[PDB]
């Protein structure tokens, strides 16, 4: 029916979707080799959503992945379901960017989008009626920030009316791996703001401290944090896939989570996570997902909404479930911590069921939340590229590149009324 | 993808015995040449079952040279590969740069570019030389000049070794490093500096050799090259390229100095008695004890850092223990950069040469950084080097070979004005 | 605003008429495709490939094929009050230049003319459609009233509201 | 004799010096004239959709 094609671009996207496509795989009952093998009708009436019946049971991913180093590409063939992709989806450069934005938006973009979108472009006529488009991506990367944006600017070009997600981690101060962080961040997401449909932020704090209390993890590994993101967007997107008492597509819940246009930044969590130690001990009710829900500490971004008032919220539930639970969890969450939502919109919280819960789980939870404490990690990070442009450090391979002063002041200036309006609406 | 080395020099050549050494003892081919896919960015193959590496020694002298072509690696190397003069340029930088640098380094050049030709992906080249002599000074900065011309965008990583502030074995070599300098400056993109002391100090005390020789200097710096390539020949959890370092850690086109170390250096008795993890190898990567060039970063003020971590390393300790070195205040950087690091895990551990005296350690860690206190050694340089020069001694052997005045002034006061160039970009 | 149209509509009827017996030359009372190329030669402007069959497709909509001078005025009278229509107005153009030229190269001044009885509008709204000024008079032909006045049509029928919107701010 | 062979070195050098082509700018042109005019040609078809 509706059909979203997928895009992987960097180390992180391509590893993010990895593990993306393991699950899902998992979710409908096809085999590393391929084929079919599942019980239920359920499982085989909606992998059009997300697959392609090839030949004899053979049913290949809609994905793209797009990079520019082969240690990638390689490293997703070699793992199981790395031989269920189909080689010709492997749009891939040679040189390299180096964590340089504009090596990755005017050097090297340049020569390897046109390709990436032969692939696209034939990935979305492939399909009847497109849903959207799913991109994974970081923000800190070169190759990931500046060849991701790009291509997002191009398709919002050619296919506008329709929906496009990103799931995108950013770099805060605490986790610092890349030394240019700043100038990637603030450029990448003056690009999102006119560019993509809504955008989901993730950051890499916030998967550490997940891991850490809830999980109770001793070695976490970047497969575990890829296994929590997995979780996520399978569970916005499970209502296109099988029925529900209350359905609520991806359009459904832009058009009803995004109250002005530019502000379309979401903070995610998800329900239930638990230790193995406490996965015997508890209950699985309405409730007691919705308060393990709605935690300060279980928001898979490290900005606390309890810092600034709730905009829009909404919840994505999977399992079978009593509606009357849903709206009523909502209610009571809402009025007895009544100041932290926005006054001037009443019921700040949209909420859906699904039918389907995830192998091995009786009930899940998903939840995005549009808060206006985002507004922190916007300053967080431009005072520190406001901190390097004032001394033009690290300049020369930007201005020499094909960057000029002017881009990153206009970086800057839409920065700062990015951040005044949301102090406005808030 | 491929990178290319090439030696110039008694030193540069005895490091690449001791690097290719290790290159084939890590991937298993026997001297001769032969196995009883990751070996291609340094090995072509013949495609008789024979590897070649990408590599061309070459020197002025043939005595260092001739013994490489009798030991146990005589069917390894190409015979072309290994250039060899006829006379030495004899500490004199001038001899090396215009009388006998002139007849030599356009054999080499058209050499390097079929090793070129025969490479696809070619990440750059990395050079190997020691600036207190006349090889590796003078013709040296003549290929690196002409080098450029040549290819501009590609690569030079350039492991220099400069002389050491009291330990020094030559009298004019303060003429060399200032001359040598001056053109190394404008031409080598990332240039790494090797003291002799540092590492004279590091096997006194770490690896408790009291009577080291030449043999082990040349195999840890190998060690250092073998840790900071695995994230171009292994995959791991999180990789860095060699163009990752020309963005990351130069904020100015300079100011390409950088401050090399390597941990755990630890002999075969602290290993069995002591704990492996990230966080200490973290912190031994920055204390002073452990640096390759006799300067103090405590005396200077950090730009960036760059950490190689290999071996049996995951990524969430890498994070918290650089966070840890944030937070102390022993070391600070510089105000307009808040985030100051560049971090980096491969998966396979640094293998072990029978014969040297490195353990088998579970874990290890190679830091590169940048730092003001690089300011302080050349500075070093140009007191004693100004000491000699107003009287006019040992001048009358570099100008009677075609040289003048001139140069020794232009070429102080450029070097002087970097001096100011390090100052103003520290406050 | 009502007397300034009834007005110009009670004198130009006349010379609507004449407009009209003009333009056929075959002394008929139908205008076929084969007239319009010989009028735009007057003007002095030519056609594309395919106006002409835009041109007598968008007119008529009782019949098909050759228009008639009840489908003319028709046209006329739907046009001339189209104003919020976003209606065709291919032909309207080319009539309302041959009644409102009476110099037979074109007209000069009379374009605010028509412009006050379209609307009072503004000098800058005059500075959009032309160029004129007011001091200044110019030479004008058939060729830069029509292009004009089509683009002026294709810029006002792009423009509209998606994320163009603004609203009052908080 | 050293002379020679530095001279046909410069000719050499003056050979590989790469030169302006002539018959492919000019293909560069008229290829981005072509393609501005199917923009505008495009704007108007989506007038008369609308
Ligand atoms: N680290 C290290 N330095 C060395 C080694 N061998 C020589 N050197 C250094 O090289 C410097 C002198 O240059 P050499 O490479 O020996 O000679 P050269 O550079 O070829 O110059 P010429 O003697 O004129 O041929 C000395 O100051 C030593 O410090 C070595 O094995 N390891
Ligand atoms: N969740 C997750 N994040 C990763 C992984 N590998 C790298 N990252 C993040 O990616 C950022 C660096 O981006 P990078 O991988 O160089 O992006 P790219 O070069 O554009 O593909 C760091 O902040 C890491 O937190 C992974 O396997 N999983």
């Amino acid at each position: 029916m509706r059909e979203i094609v997928h895009i992987q671009g960097g180390q992180c996207g391509n590893q993010i979707g990895a593990k993306f496509w393991e699950v899902v795989s998992d979710e409908h009952g096809i085999d590393p080799t391929g084929t079919y093998h599942g019980d239920s009708d359920l499982q085989l009436e909606r992998i059009n959503v997300y697959f392609n019946e090839a030949t004899g049971g053979r049913y290949v991913p809609r994905a793209i992945l797009m990079d520019l180093e082969p240690g990638t590409m390689d490293s997703v063939r070699s793992g199981p379901y790395g031989q269920i992709f189909r080689p010709d989806n492997f749009v891939f450069g040679q040189t390299g960017a180096g964590n340089n934005w504009a090596k990755g938006h005017y050097t090297e973009g340049a020569e390897l989008i046109d390709s990436v979108l032969d692939v696209v472009r034939k990935e979305a006529e492939s399909c009847d009626c497109l849903q959207g488009f799913q991109v994974c991506h970081s923000l800190g990367g070169g190759t990931g920030s500046g060849m991701g944006t790009l291509l997002i600017s191009k398709i919002r070009e050619e296919y506008p009316d329709r929906m496009m997600l990103t799931f995108s981690v950013v770099p805060s101060p605490k986790v610092s791996d890349t030394v240019v962080e700043p100038y990637n961040a603030t450029l990448s997401v003056h690009q999102l703001v006119e560019n993509a449909d809504e955008c989901m932020v993730l950051d890499n704090e916030a998967l550490y401290d997940i891991c850490f209390r809830t999980l109770k993890l001793t070695t976490p590994t970047f497969g575990d944090l890829n296994h929590l993101i997995s979780a996520v967007m399978s569970g916005i997107t499970c209502c296109l896939r099988f029925p529900g008492q209350l359905n609520a597509d991806l359009r459904k819940l832009a058009v009803n989570l995004i109250p002005f246009p530019r502000l379309h930044f979401f903070m995610v969590g998800f329900t239930p996570l638990t230790s193995r130690g406490s996965q015997q001990y508890r209950a699985l009710t309405v409730p007691e997902l919705t308060q393990q829900m709605w935690d300060a500490k279980n928001m898979m971004c490290a900005a606390d909404p309890r810092h600034g008032r709730y905009l829009t919220a909404s919840a994505l539930f999977r399992g079978r479930m009593s509606t009357k639970e849903v709206d009523e969890q909502m209610l009571n969450v809402q009025n007895k911590n009544s100041s932290y939502f926005v006054e001037w919109i009443p019921n700040n919280v949209k909420s859906s069921v699904c039918d389907i819960p995830p192998k091995g789980l009786k009930m899940s939870a998903t939840f995005i939340g549009n808060s206006t404490a985002i507004q922190e990690m916007f300053k967080r990070v431009s005072e520190q590229f406001t901190a390097m442009f004032r001394r033009k450090a690290f300049l020369h391979w930007y201005t020499g590149e094909g960057m000029d002063e002017m881009e990153f002041t206009e970086a800057e200036s839409n920065m700062n009324d990015l951040v005044s309006e949301y102090q406005q609406y808030q | 993808r491929e990178v290319i080395s090439i030696h110039i020099g008694q030193a540069g050549i005895q490091v690449g015995n001791a690097c290719w050494e290790l290159y084939c003892l890590e991937h298993g081919i026997q001297p001769d040449g032969q196995m009883p896919d990751a070996f291609n960015t340094f090995f072509s193959e013949t495609g008789a079952g024979k590897h070649v590496p990408r590599c061309i020694f070459l020197d002025l002298e043939p005595t260092v040279v001739d013994e490489v072509r009798t030991g146990t690696y005589r069917q390894l190397f190409h015979p072309e590969q290994l250039i060899s003069g006829k006379e030495d340029a004899a500490n004199n930088f001038a001899r090396g740069h215009y009388t006998i640098g002139k007849e030599i380094v356009d054999l080499a050049l058209d050499r390097i570019r079929k090793l070129a030709d025969n490479c696809t992906g070619l990440q750059g080249f990395l050079v190997f030389n020691a600036v207190g002599g006349g090889t590796g000074s003078g013709l040296g900065s003549l290929l690196l000049e002409r080098l450029s011309v040549d290819y501009g965008k590609k690569s030079k990583l350039g492991f220099t070794v400069y002389p050491s502030p009291q330990v020094s074995t030559a009298v004019v070599e303060p003429y060399n490093s200032v001359l040598s300098t001056h053109s190394l400056l404008e031409h080598t993109d990332v240039a790494v500096m090797l003291d002799n002391e540092a590492i004279y100090d590091i096997c006194r005390r770490s690896l408790d050799i009291e009577r080291p020789t030449y043999t082990n200097l040349n195999r840890l710096i190998a060690q250092v090259i073998s840790s900071l390539t695995a994230s171009l020949r292994f995959d791991g959890a999180l990789n860095v390229d060699i163009t990752e370092f020309q963005t990351n850690l130069v904020p100015y086109p300079r100011i390409h100095f950088m401050l090399s170390s390597y941990a755990p250096i630890i002999s075969a008795e602290k290993a069995y008695h002591e704990q492996l993890s990230v966080a200490e190898i973290t912190n031994a990567a920055f204390e002073p004890a452990s640096m390759m060039v006799k300067c103090d970063p405590r005396h200077g003020k950090y730009m960036a850092c760059c950490l190689m971590y290999r071996g049996d390393v995951v990524p969430k300790d890498v994070n918290a223990s650089v966070a840890t070195i944030k937070t102390k205040r022993t070391i600070q950087f510089v105000d307009w950069c808040p985030t100051g690091f560049k971090c980096g895990i491969n998966y396979q551990p640094p293998t072990v040469v029978p014969g040297g005296d490195l353990a088998k350690v579970q874990r290890a860690v190679c830091m590169i950084s940048n730092s003001t206190a690089i300011g302080e050694i050349f500075s070093r340089l140009d007191h004693k080097f100004d000491l000699m020069y107003a009287k006019r001694a040992f001048v009358h052997w570099y100008v009677g070979e075609g040289m003048e005045e001139g140069e020794f002034s232009e070429a102080r006061e450029d070097l002087a004005a970097l001096e100011k160039d390090f100052e103003e970009v520290g406050a | 605003a009502a007397a300034r149209e009834r007005y110009a509509r009670k004198n130009e009827q006349n010379e609507l008429e004449r407009a009209f017996n003009t333009i056929d030359s075959k002394g008929d009372k139908k205008i076929d495709a084969e007239e319009l190329t010989e009028l735009f030669l007057r003007l002095g402007h030519k056609p594309k490939r395919g106006e002409v069959e835009d041109m007598i497709w968008e007119v008529d909509e009782d019949c098909d094929g050759c228009i008639s001078l009840l489908e003319f005025q028709t046209l006329y009278t739907r046009c001339r009050d189209d104003k919020t229509g976003y209606e065709p107005r291919g032909l309207f153009n080319v009539v309302e230049f041959v009644m409102n030229d009476k110099n037979n190269q074109g007209f000069i001044t009379l374009e605010e003319a028509m412009q006050i009885m379209y609307l009072r509008y503004g000098r800058a709204e005059l500075d959009m459609q032309l160029e004129q000024v007011f001091g200044t008079a110019d030479l004008n032909s058939g060729k830069i009233l029509t292009l004009t006045e089509f683009l002026h049509c294709l810029h006002t029928n792009q423009v509209k509201q998606l994320l163009n919107r603004v609203t009052a701010k908080t | 004799n050293v002379l020679n062979k530095q001279r046909d070195d410069t000719t050499d050098a003056s050979r590989l010096t790469p030169g302006e082509l002539s018959e492919e700018q000019a293909y560069i042109q008229q290829l981005q004239d072509e393609m501005k005019q199917i923009d505008e040609e495009l704007v108007e078809a989506e007038a008369k959709n609308r």
